[PDB]
Formats: C-alpha cells, structure tokens, sequence
RNA sequence: GUGAAGAGGGAAACAACCCAGACCGCCAGCUAAGGUCCCAAAGUCAUGGUUAAGUGGGAAACGAUGUGGGAAGGCCCAGACAGCGUCGAGUCGGCCUGCGCGGAAGAU
RNA sequence: GAUGUCGGCUCAUCACAUCCUGGGGCUGAAGUAGGUCCCAAGGGUAUGGCUGUUCGCCAUUUAAAGUGGUACGCGAGCUGG
RNA sequence: GCUGAAAGCAUCUAAGCACGAAACUUGCCCCGAGAUGAGUUCUCCCUGACCCUUUAAGGGUCCUGAAGGAACGUUGAAGAC
C-alpha cells in the first residue's frame, strides 16, 4: 500500500560531506482505514483511507454515514490502495508514515500545476518558425497538421494546442531521504507534481 | 511399418498397465507413462503395435508408438546413459545434488538444475554422466548442457557428447 | 544457410527434408550445403 | 387480404440454452443467428425481432477446424493512426472467449438497429454456469 | 454485339461483360444468367472422388521423398532394399496424369 | 466557368527492399573486426562551408547519419532564393 | 534442438517435448462505464390525505419539500467561457 499526504514545499538537506539534497517535504498525517474491500463483496482487495480533518458543515450526510460506519473522523477525501497477496488491514486502523521507514524509493502521484490553454511550443516542444526573414503571422503557429488528399484528414492524437497540466502525474523512483514519524513528515529527493498544498499519493517504488 | 510390426518384448520385473490410449510402464528404474496418438492400438507377453481404423497416418503413428514403448521398457529396465566431455583450459564440472555447476570460461557461474528423473555424477571435472529412465529427457538435458558452450570448430573446445566427432578446421 | 528458390542436394551427404512446410537441405558433411527454400 | 406482420409488442420470445463445447464455431453461429433473427418461426417478419433469447455456455470450448486455432486472426483498428491490432483465435480464447462467439454471430446478423437489437438476446458465457435460471431456458441441441 | 439512345436480374460496388428488351395495374405462377450455411430468397441435398494449402480466395522460370490416379520396367525367399556373411519382404526411379507446396516485398 | 508549382521552414504519417540498436545461419569466421544471407519496423537515425538548390562535393561529428510512399506529404500553415 | 516414425537407416516434425529477439501480448505511466454490454461497492434521504375518468407505468387537487443540488457571494499555484 501507500499513504496520502500533502505537498508542504521544497527545501534542501545538507549532508555532512557537503552535498545539498533537494527535497520535497510531504506531510503524511495518519491515514485512517475507512473501508476494506474484499473479493467476496467487492471483487478485489483494497483499503479505502482518509486523512486530514474536514469541517462538519462541508461533510454531507452520505459522507458522514460512511465515516460513521468505519468509526473514524471525516478526512478531506477518500483514496483506495490495492492490497498485496499478504497485506491485511482493519477498518478504523490508522497507518502512519512509519510505513515508509525501510522503503528506499517511492513513486509520488499528484495533480500537476495547471497551465490552462497552452500552445504547441509550450505543450509539445514545437519549434518556432522564423521570427524574421519574411514570416507572416506564423511565429509560434503549429505549421502543417497533415498531408494532402491522402489521407485528407488529420490523424487522432495529433499534437495541437489545448489544456496543459492540471492532470494526474506520477514521478517514479524518488529516494526517501528521511521518514520523520514524530512530525508526520516524509522527505523525498527531488520535485514531485503539483502546487504547495496539493494532495500527494506516495507508494513504494514499483520498478526497483 | 517394419518398426511397428515388431512387438516389444517385456522383460521380467517391468509390469505394463495399458488404459485407453495412456500406457504405463513400471519396473526397477521407475514408472514412465505416455498418452499415445489416438490412431494407435497397443495389445499386451509382448506389447503389439498396429494401426487403429479411420486414421490416414496409422502405421507412421504405430511405428513411433512402438519405438517410444521399446525405449520406455528399456528405460524402467536397464535405463539410459549419456556422457558429456568438457574440452578447454579451465573448463570443469561438478554436481551438488540435482544441480550441475559448470565452469565454461564465462565471467559468471553456470548452474543447471537437473530435472527430476535425471541423476548426474562427474567422474572427474571434465566429464558428466547423466542417468535416467526417459530417453527424451536425458537427451534434452544433455542438449541443454551442450548448449552452454557448443563444441567450436577451431580447437574443439566446449561441452561435447562423449560420442560426438567434433569436426575441426584451420584458421584462415 | 543458403536461402534460394532452387534448393538441391549438392553432395552425397545432403538430404532433402520438409519441416513446417519448408523444403530444406541438411548436410552431415558440409555446413555450406545447408539450404532453405525461400 | 394483407400478409401477416408480427407486432413487436405481442411477439413471444422463448429462452434457450446451448452448449458450445466441441461445436464448430461457424456452424453454431449460423444456427444462433437464424434463431436470434426468428427465421425458424412462421411469424418471421424482416422488420421485427421475432427471435429467441439464447444462452451459450462453454464459449471457451468452441472448436475450429484446420489450423484456425493458431492461424485465424481477428483484426480491429483503434481509430488512431497505425492502430491496427490483431489477435489469433487462441489468444482471443485465452483473454476474452465470449468474444469469439459474439463476433461470429454479430457478422451473421443483419446490420442496423434491428440487428443490434437481435444481438442483445444472445448471452454468451465462458463456462458452464449462467445467472438466468429465472428465465427457465430450455436445452437446445445444435 | 452492347452502351450511346436501354430500364430489369447477375458479375460486392461496376455505361460498354453475362441473362434479358420496361404500354399500365396485381400482396398470383414458371423460368434466364446467376445462385441455395448466416448477412440474403433457395439444398447445411444425394452419390463417388480430390485437396489440408484457408489452396479455394493474386503472381513465372525453376525447386521439392506433399499427396491421389494410370501404364510399364529393374532387382528380389538361387535372400533383394536399408542397417549391422547376417536379415526374411519387398525394394528401386524413370514415365504419364489430378490436386496441392515453395518461389511470393509496399506504403491511412 | 483554375486541381498553386522547385527548394527551404513548420508539422508529420505509413511501408520495409533495415542505416543503427536486437536475434540468427554460412564464412575463404583464430581473436578483434569484417563479408554475406535470414528474422526483426520497438525506438533511434548530424551540424556546418559552397550553391535557389533537391542532390552533390567538402569539413567535422555520430551507435547510425536508412530507402521509399504520402497531390515528387505539408503556401485557405510560413517563406519566395 | 530432444525424442521420433512414415522410409529396419537417417531425419527438429508427421504424434509428442524444449529453447529462441528492441517486433507481438503483458508488466510501467495516463485516460477510461455514452463499456447504451451504461458495471460494482459504501453511505444517505423520502413511510401524507383525496377525488375523478379514458381503470392505467392514466389524470388532477390539497398537504408535504427530504437527502442533496443549484444559485448568489468571498474566491483559488483551477480557468478563454
Ligand atoms: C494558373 C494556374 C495555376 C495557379 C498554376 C499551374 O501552373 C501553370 O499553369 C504554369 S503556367 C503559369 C501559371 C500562372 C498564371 C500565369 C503564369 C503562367 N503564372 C503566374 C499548375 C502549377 C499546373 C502546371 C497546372 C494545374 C494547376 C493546378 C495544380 C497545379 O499544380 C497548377 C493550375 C490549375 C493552377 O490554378
Ligand atoms: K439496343
Ligand atoms: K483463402
Ligand atoms: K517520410
Ligand atoms: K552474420
Ligand atoms: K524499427
Ligand atoms: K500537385
Ligand atoms: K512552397
Ligand atoms: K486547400
Ligand atoms: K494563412
Ligand atoms: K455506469
Ligand atoms: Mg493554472
Ligand atoms: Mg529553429
Ligand atoms: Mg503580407
Ligand atoms: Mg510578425
Ligand atoms: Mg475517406
Ligand atoms: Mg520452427
Ligand atoms: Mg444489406
Ligand atoms: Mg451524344
Ligand atoms: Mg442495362
Ligand atoms: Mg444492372
Ligand atoms: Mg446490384
Ligand atoms: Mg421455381
Ligand atoms: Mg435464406
Ligand atoms: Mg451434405
Ligand atoms: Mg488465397
Ligand atoms: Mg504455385
Ligand atoms: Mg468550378
Ligand atoms: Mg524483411
Ligand atoms: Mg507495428
Ligand atoms: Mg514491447
Ligand atoms: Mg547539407
Ligand atoms: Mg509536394
Ligand atoms: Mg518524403
Ligand atoms: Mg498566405
Ligand atoms: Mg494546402
Ligand atoms: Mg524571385
Ligand atoms: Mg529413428
Ligand atoms: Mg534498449
Ligand atoms: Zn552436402
């Protein structure tokens, strides 16, 4: 399994031998198990967890009853983690960042920062055409988008301008620099997706 | 045909158990078994082999069926032997249980886990002698061991079948 | 392996064999005689 | 007089269960297609679904002749350029064995709204069990 | 000869090919070419064969113990042919022919 | 009663008769490194000098600097030598 | 390649068995139930009267107005809207 945390921000750890390790600080508060999915009822094995602390007015009656069944406080959302062959968890169990104590590398999933409507230069690394040498109104425009009568259409997946970022991104195989269970902190080497404050899903590295 | 016509003699010791198409041959050296091709008739002394009706091949399938069960009879009775020789400076072999550990001039160990039914011993470092009931399996293991370092055509170095003539040619 | 439209026995030790719908010449004596029709 | 027409709101559709085990794919498919369309009924009407509900069991055990188990290829295009995908019969059986029968029958049913409606009455199962004991399907031998 | 100046049915689609020349109406019948497992009207028709290549459903010289049929030979229980005198039954490769096989690489 | 044209730029997309990388047979294959043929289309596959050039030659790289199809791909996308 | 007949031999193949590549199917990442074949799981909410006519998934009234949603406002490392 993994845990749900919050991107606090970035800093550095100076090592004794004079290396500065860039770190993303992830606040990993206790993940409370809200539901355990099994093969008989649900057709797959997973835990649903919550974290943080939502305010009663913002918790709907459907949400409240789900948390109340688990016997846990409402957190700011629900996330599932698929269970391994061995792994067992109970409803209402709290899972801390101590989970990651012996984990060397993590995959961190977040929602990337939103660039809104992005041109092909930004979105797809298209080359600009001539700034001068006669170019007419076509500096950052995409150029040709197809062939001719054959095929007489634009192909699906054509790289064009559109919404960029504000989407799920996983960065794989980030070194765990420090697990500070007392401060509810995980320090990972390097950048992770999303703005300060955003939800992060941290899992042990799939690749190894 | 001429293979299939010849009935396999049963030695004493080695009981036969036919059923359907699947035959079982059990003796001193284990209990082999085979499902024969559905175009084949076996008839217990002596297992006969001839063609079943409504089957174009027939005598082809009966000749193999014969040859297989001859080897199966001989396998549970006498057993089959294969010897590989190693050739090349610093090429050695040694068996630890059911794993042969071959040094074959690689930058790593080579450890072939011998399959069940096959026993192996190294009379010296440059010889393996496999022993088993299945002629097919012992041939397959021998081929697998040879394939690590096939005999090469200049100096004849590698894992060879002890029988094999390794044709050597000269360098240009 | 010689891949040819015309595959033939080149010596006494050459043998024509059909494997998987492909006419081949295998030779015990001479590896240069190994042929596949193709 | 005017020739009879079946009326969709009054059509009698019966439930059948067929075992695909060891049946030749195409020879089963034609009989399924016939009955899904209702060509076996005197009330057959081209513009009306007069056919029967058919449960097919043991779709994974459907047979093909020749080398078709390895050599029959199912092609589809994803709509994306270069997106021609292929699967052999044996791969289709391993992954999605119901699709073999369903694809065979779909190609033998009329094209258009009614042919799609006819196909909805076919219920293909990989194994020997179905959930439709409430519909009381009669054994149909093909 | 047809199209042009000709509809209808067949050849997926297809002026010029095949069948066939539309005065009008019919919710009758028989046929033509072409067809009769499902799309899709009609044989999952009958009898005897061939093919195993999805050949059928693209492609030549040429290559090959694929496989079927026919005629005729050589050698052979004075032991042939293959394997190692032994061994006990056929063997050998030309001919003609049917159907297949390789030869066979292209762009949404 | 108009189907805009060479070359460049931008953006491509497919084929495989494969340039590199992968697998393999033969070699007049000791090794290294080649030659040749077979399989393989996943990905990758120079920058400059000269010239409108494509190309080519030249300089210097690169694992490699593939060959073709796409209205000799692409001017209601740019350029206009 | 193994075993192995047809074809007493031989033969990787006909039966059977084993290897074998960046191609293929997965494994990795993202989308994804309009997957109309519209799936699953958990939780939450509403437990009134009444009369017609075309007695039917018929129609209307009186009362009721839930969960939740939307709207509005303050807004955002979300955003052309
Ligand atoms: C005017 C026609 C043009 C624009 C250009 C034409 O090129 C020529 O005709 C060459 S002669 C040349 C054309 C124009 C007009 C006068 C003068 C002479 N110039 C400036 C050219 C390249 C073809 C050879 C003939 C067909 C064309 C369509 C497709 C094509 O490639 C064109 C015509 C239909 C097109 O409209
Ligand atoms: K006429
Ligand atoms: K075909
Ligand atoms: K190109
Ligand atoms: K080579
Ligand atoms: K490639
Ligand atoms: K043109
Ligand atoms: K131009
Ligand atoms: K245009
Ligand atoms: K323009
Ligand atoms: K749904
Ligand atoms: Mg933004
Ligand atoms: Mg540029
Ligand atoms: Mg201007
Ligand atoms: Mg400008
Ligand atoms: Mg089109
Ligand atoms: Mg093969
Ligand atoms: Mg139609
Ligand atoms: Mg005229
Ligand atoms: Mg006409
Ligand atoms: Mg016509
Ligand atoms: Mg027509
Ligand atoms: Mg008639
Ligand atoms: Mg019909
Ligand atoms: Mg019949
Ligand atoms: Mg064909
Ligand atoms: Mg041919
Ligand atoms: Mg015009
Ligand atoms: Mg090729
Ligand atoms: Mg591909
Ligand atoms: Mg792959
Ligand atoms: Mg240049
Ligand atoms: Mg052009
Ligand atoms: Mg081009
Ligand atoms: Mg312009
Ligand atoms: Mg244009
Ligand atoms: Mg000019
Ligand atoms: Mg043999
Ligand atoms: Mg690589
Ligand atoms: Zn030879």
């Amino acid at each position: 399994i993994g845990l749900v945390g919050k991107k606090v921000g970035m800093t550095r750890i100076f090592t004794e031998d004079g290396v500065s390790i860039p770190v993303t600080v992830i606040e990993v508060e206790a993940n409370r198990v809200t539901q355990v999915k099994d093969l008989a009822n649900d057709g797959y094995r997973a835990i649903q967890v919550t974290t943080g602390a939502k305010k009663a007015n913002r918790v709907t009656k459907p949400e409240a009853g789900h948390f109340a069944k688990a016997g846990v406080e409402a957190g700011r959302g629900l996330w599932e983690f698929r269970l391994a062959e061995g792994e067992e968890f109970t409803v209402g169990q709290s899972i801390s960042v101590e989970l990651f104590a012996d984990v060397k590398k993590v995959d961190v999933t977040g929602t990337s920062k939103g660039k809104g409507f992005a041109g092909t230069v930004k979105r797809w690394n298209f080359r600009t055409q001539d700034a001068t040498h006669g170019n007419s109104l076509s500096h950052r425009v995409p150029g040709s988008i197809g062939q001719n009568q054959t095929p007489g259409k634009v192909f699906k997946g054509k790289k064009m301008a559109g919404q960029m970022g504000n989407e799920r991104v996983t960065v794989q195989s980030l070194d765990v620099v420090r697990v500070d269970a007392e401060r509810n902190l995980l320090l990972v080497k390097g950048a992770v997706p999303g703005a300060t404050g955003s939800d992060l899903i941290v899992k042990p590295a799939v690749k190894a | 045909s001429r293979v299939a016509k010849a009935p396999v003699v049963v030695p004493a010791g080695v009981d036969v158990k036919i059923n359907g198409q699947v035959i079982t041959i059990k003796g001193k050296n284990g209990e082999l078994t085979r499902t024969l091709n559905d175009a084949v008739e076996v008839k217990h002394n002596t297992l006969t082999f001839g063609p079943r009706d409504g089957y174009a091949d027939g005598w082809a399938q009966a000749g193999t069926a014969r040859a297989l069960l001859n080897s199966m009879v001989i396998g549970v009775t006498e057993g089959f032997t294969k010897k590989l020789q190693l050739v090349g400076v610093g090429y050695r072999a040694a068996v630890k249980g059911n794993v042969i550990n071959l040094s074959l001039g690689f930058s790593h160990p080579v450890d072939h886990q011998l399959p069940a039914g096959i026993t192996a011993e190294c009379p010296t470092q440059t010889e393996i002698v496999l022993k088993g009931a299945d002629k097919q399996v012992i041939g397959q293991v021998a081929a697998d061991l040879r394939a690590y370092r096939r005999p090469e055509p200049y100096k004849g170095k590698g894992v060879r079948y002890a029988d094999e003539v390794v044709r050597t040619k000269e360098a240009k | 392996m010689k891949v040819r439209a015309s595959v033939k026995k080149l010596c006494r030790n050459c043998k024509i064999v059909k494997r998987d719908g492909v006419i081949r010449v295998i030779c015990s004596a001479e590896p240069k005689h190994k042929q596949r029709q193709g | 007089m005017k020739t009879f027409t079946a009326k969709p709101e009054t059509v009698k559709r019966d439930w059948y269960v067929v075992d695909a085990t060891g049946k030749t794919l195409g020879r089963l498919a034609t009989e399924l297609a016939r009955r899904l369309r209702g060509k076996h009924k005197a009330e057959y009407t081209p513009h009306v679904d007069t056919g029967d509900y058919i449960i097919v069991l043991n779709a994974d055990k459907v047979a093909v002749t020749g080398n078709k188990r390895t050599d029959k290829v199912y092609y589809h295009h994803t709509g994306h350029i270069g997106g021609i995908k292929q699967a052999t019969f044996e791969e289709m059986i391993a992954r999605r064995p119901e699709r073999v029968i369903e694809i065979a029958v779909k190609g033998m049913l009329p094209k258009g709204p009614l042919g799609r409606a006819m196909f909805r009455k076919l219920k293909v199962y990989a194994g020997n069990e179905h959930n439709h004991a409430a519909q009381q399907p009669q054994v149909l031998d093909i």
